[PDB]
């Protein structure tokens, strides 16, 4: 009975708001993604080996020879992307509806994002293809830009003077475990949310009109789970190599760099902000601040209205910030030549300008229009 | 007159006990029915190209 | 008394189940 | 002068289509909560229903018929006089605490 | 006009019953009813005879929310049998 | 009074089988239930088909692979 | 490069068919349940 009572107050008769749109469905999907990555991942690790001699052979052994090994792999590989799509929806929802006003919930969120980024980055190294190796070699070396200890920090991280067998084997250890730290953090993410209750699209206290989670949001989250599954299985069964890079089917080779070098799609916006700045340290700090600025969002909030539902100027600038991110994601994918350098430069400044300068000013104007 | 769907409710799935027996047996049959159908659809879609179509050839 | 037909029906439901996946 | 564009923004905001006044949409905090607590029975029980109806609309993804929309001229600032006093008393407590 | 028309319609002999109970003789009650109540009309004008159309039961809820009152009153029910049904027992 | 309160008209939202307010619903009730509970059961069957396959595939990966079966 | 290619597309067909079956059935259950709230009618009745 002490457990059922936790599950009651969690999932059965938790008072949810009555008017919650499908933008709140992504939280439950992120858990479904996390559990999917864990279950698929476990079954991959049952056959995968983390030695540079065998790493590639083992992944191909899974696809070819392990019974239904391919379907487990591409569910992991594309589920990783679906996790990230869901994340960027889940983060944006909070930006739009002002859900960042649950400070701790939000700040635990910001951690959850960063841990998944690290998880997925280290995961991508594991199969030991060209883009996996060279992705690590590029992205890790960035830390050497740090003032006085980066060059040491990188060699310590790697376990040597380059990305190598020392790095791959620990990257597997870190991948297999950090997901569980993520799940632990996620339960605290939920723990602060019950303290604070849940937000609704109006940004108006819905204590006057609550409804029990079950049966309403149970069946709604079930419906949404099938749409996530559909979206996964469309990718898995019809387009498993769509989001993935071809060069990672070429086995890794440190003596031969592929020409168009890049991270996966979910880091390209941040990669584009890094490339925007020419100075190395500046590029790293902008890359960092691109993610970490999320923590300043609740301090940058100005409007007397919580939600953007009743805020035109903010809505337009929000939808500008989305388009600007999709611009940066595009630019990060393309090589560093004209005209993409200047587009990337403007897009990167626009990104920080929307967040830091404009959207606060918009909220302040929006107040003055309504006599606030 | 007892209707079409009410006749199912009344005797087949009013109790939750029989509800499950219906689902289980229905799922048992559905699996045979659907797989067989969707296999045949896929095999007609891809006529002559699979091994089973060109197996008699080399055997 | 009354749970004999229910437990028999659930006994059948469970039985076919083990046939269901295996 | 710009009462025009103020009235445009009011209509463009859209809370009036849900039958909400401006002060129904104010973000709650320690001051607003306190101002809302100070409200007399009638204004409290009214905002309760106005919000309860607006959420019910927001669930169904609909708005009220055009005549039932809140009017920029008839948009009463019911919460302000209380909230001003709560803020002024907090400012006083802070100014006294300063010394 | 409404009250008198409602009376003229509904208050009539075949739709009425005279009950009694105590120390009294059935013959005497019948004499009193014959002497006083037989003045009532005995059928209709060939119409105006209202007969009960059956009422639709609807599974549904009504929630008069009122926190000011001290104690919540709840009444829940399913569709009933009707006067005639032996099941009532 | 509280007798002023009549319940608003649900004739818009009602099913066809309960629209006549002079008609006992009990004859339609079993059909109305049987329709909705059929949807549920059909869904459960459809998921049960899927769930069986998903599980069976993961179980099969854990079983003996092709290359081990080949060189046995 | 892709020996799974045939089998994978058959799973694809079966997935599309099965998703085609389930999505409306689940959506119907969601609508059936939420109906209670979606049809509801709020009446305010203060005293004088
Ligand atoms: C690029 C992919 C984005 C596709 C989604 C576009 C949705 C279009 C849309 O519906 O916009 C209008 C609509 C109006 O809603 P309300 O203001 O609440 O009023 C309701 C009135 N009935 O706005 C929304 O749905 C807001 C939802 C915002 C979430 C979108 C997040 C997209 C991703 C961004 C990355 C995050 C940043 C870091
Ligand atoms: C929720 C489930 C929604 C339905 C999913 C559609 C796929 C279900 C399904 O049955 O697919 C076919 C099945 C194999 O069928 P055959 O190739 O004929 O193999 C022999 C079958 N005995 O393959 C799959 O699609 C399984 C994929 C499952 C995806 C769901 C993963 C759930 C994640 C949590
Ligand atoms: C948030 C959770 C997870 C994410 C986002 C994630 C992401 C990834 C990604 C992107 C890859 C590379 C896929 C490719 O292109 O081949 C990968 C590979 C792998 N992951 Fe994960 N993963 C997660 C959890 C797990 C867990 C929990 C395990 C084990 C318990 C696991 C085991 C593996 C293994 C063995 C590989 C190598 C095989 C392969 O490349 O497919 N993963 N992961
Ligand atoms: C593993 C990743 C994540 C999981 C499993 C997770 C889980 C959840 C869940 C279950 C909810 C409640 C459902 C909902 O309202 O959507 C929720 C809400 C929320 N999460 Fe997350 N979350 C994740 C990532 C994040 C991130 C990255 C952020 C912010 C950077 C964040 C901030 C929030 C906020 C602010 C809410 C409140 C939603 C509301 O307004 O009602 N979460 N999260
Ligand atoms: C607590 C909570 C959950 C929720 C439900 C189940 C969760 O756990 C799961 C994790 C993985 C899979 C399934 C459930 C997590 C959050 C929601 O969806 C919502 C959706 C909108 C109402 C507020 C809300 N509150």
């Amino acid at each position: 009975h002490p457990l059922m009572k936790i599950v009651n107050n969690a999932f059965i008769d938790l008072p949810a708001p009555s008017n919650i749109s499908s933008w709140w469905n992504f939280g439950s999907l992120l858990g479904i993604c996390l559990i999917l990555q864990i279950l698929t991942g476990l079954f991959l690790a049952m056959h995968y080996t983390s030695d540079t001699t065998t790493a590639f052979s083992s992944v191909t052994h899974i696809c070819r020879d392990v019974n239904y090994g391919w379907i487990i792999r591409y569910m992991h590989a594309n589920g990783a992307s679906m996790f990230f799509i869901c994340l960027y929806m889940h983060v944006g929802r909070g930006l739009y509806y002002g859900s960042y006003t649950f400070l701790e919930t939000w700040n635990i969120g910001v951690i959850l994002l960063l841990t998944v980024m690290a998880t997925a980055f280290m995961g991508y190294v594991l199969p030991w293809g060209q883009m996996s190796f060279w992705g690590a070699t590029v992205i890790t070396n960035l830390l050497s830009a740090i003032p006085y200890i980066g060059t040491n920090l990188v060699e310590w991280i790697w376990g040597g003077f380059s990305v190598d067998k020392a790095t791959l084997t620990r990257f597997f250890a870190f991948h297999f475990i950090l997901p569980f730290i993520i799940m632990a953090i996620a339960m605290v993410h939920l723990l602060f949310l019950h303290e604070t209750g849940s937000n609704n699209p109006t940004g108006i206290s819905s204590d006057v009109d609550k409804i029990p989670f079950h049966p309403y949001y149970t069946i709604k989250d079930i419906l949404g789970a099938l749409l996530l599954i559909l979206a996964l299985m469309l990718l898995v069964l019809f387009a498993p190599d769509l989001l993935g890079d071809p060069d990672n089917y070429t086995p890794a080779n440190p003596l031969n760099t592929p020409p168009h070098i890049k991270p996966e799609w979910y880091f390209l916006f941040a990669y584009a902000i890094l490339r925007s700045i020419p100075n190395k340290l500046g590029g790293v700090l902008a890359l960092a601040f691109s993610i970490l600025i999320l923590a300043l969002i609740p301090l940058l909030h100005t409007s007397k209205q919580r939600s953007m539902m009743f805020r035109p100027l903010s809505q337009c600038l929000f939808w500008a910030l989305v388009a600007d991110l999709l611009t940066l994601t595009w630019i990060g994918g393309q090589p560093v030549e004209h005209p993409y350098i200047t587009i990337g430069q403007l897009a990167s400044v626009l990104y920080f300008l929307l967040i830091l300068v404009l959207m606060p000013t918009a909220g302040t104007i929006e107040n003055k229009l309504l006599k606030w | 007159a007892p209707t079409l769907t009410a006749r199912l409710y009344s005797l087949l799935f009013r109790r939750t006990s029989t509800f499950a027996l219906t689902i289980v047996v229905g799922a048992l049959f559905f699996e045979r029915a659907f797989d067989q159908g969707a296999d045949a659809i896929y095999e007609h879609i891809n006529e002559g190209k699979l091994w089973k179509h060109i197996k008699h050839k080399y055997e | 008394r009354n749970w004999v037909p229910t437990a028999q029906l659930w006994g059948a439901v469970g039985a076919v189940g083990l046939v269901s996946a295996t | 002068w710009l009462e025009g564009i103020r009235k445009w923004y009011y209509n463009a905001a859209g809370f009036n289509k849900l039958g909400l006044m401006r002060d129904d949409t104010i973000h709650e905090n320690d001051d607003v909560k306190e101002a809302i607590r100070r409200l007399p029975e009638n204004l409290y029980n009214d905002r309760v229903f106005r919000i309860k109806r607006a959420l019910d609309l927001s669930m169904r993804q609909q708005i009220l018929p055009k005549e039932q929309w809140t009017k920029y001229e008839e948009d009463k600032s019911y919460l302000e006089p209380y909230l001003k006093e709560v803020i002024r008393e907090r400012k006083e407590r802070e100014e006294w605490a300063k010394k | 006009a409404d009250l008198t028309e409602y009376l003229s319609r509904h208050y009539k002999a075949p739709r009425m019953v005279l009950a009694a109970a105590g120390g009294l003789e059935h013959r005497q009650l019948l004499d009193l009813a014959q002497k006083h109540f037989s003045g009532l009309s005995g059928t209709y004008d060939e119409d105006a005879v209202p007969t009960l159309s059956p009422c639709r039961f609807t599974g549904s809820q009504i929630c008069h929310r009122e926190d000011g009152l001290p104690l919540a009153h709840v009444a829940i029910a399913v569709e009933g049998p009707g006067w005639a049904h032996p099941d009532n027992v | 009074s509280h007798t002023d309160i009549k319940v608003p008209d649900f004739s818009d939202y009602r099913r066809p089988e309960v629209l006549d307010s002079t008609k006992s619903s009990k004859e339609s009730s079993e059909a109305r239930k049987g329709f909705s509970y059929l949807v549920t059961a059909t869904t459960t069957v459809g998921v049960a088909y899927a769930a069986k396959n998903v599980v069976s595939q993961f179980v099969s990966s854990m079983s003996a692979s092709a290359d081990v079966l080949a060189m046995s | 490069a892709e020996p799974e290619h045939d089998h994978r597309k058959r799973m694809g067909l079966k997935m599309l068919l099965m998703m085609g079956l389930l999505l409306p059935l689940v959506y119907a259950m969601k609508r059936h349940k939420w109906s209670v709230l979606k049809s509801r009618k709020l009446a305010y009745r203060p005293p004088k």
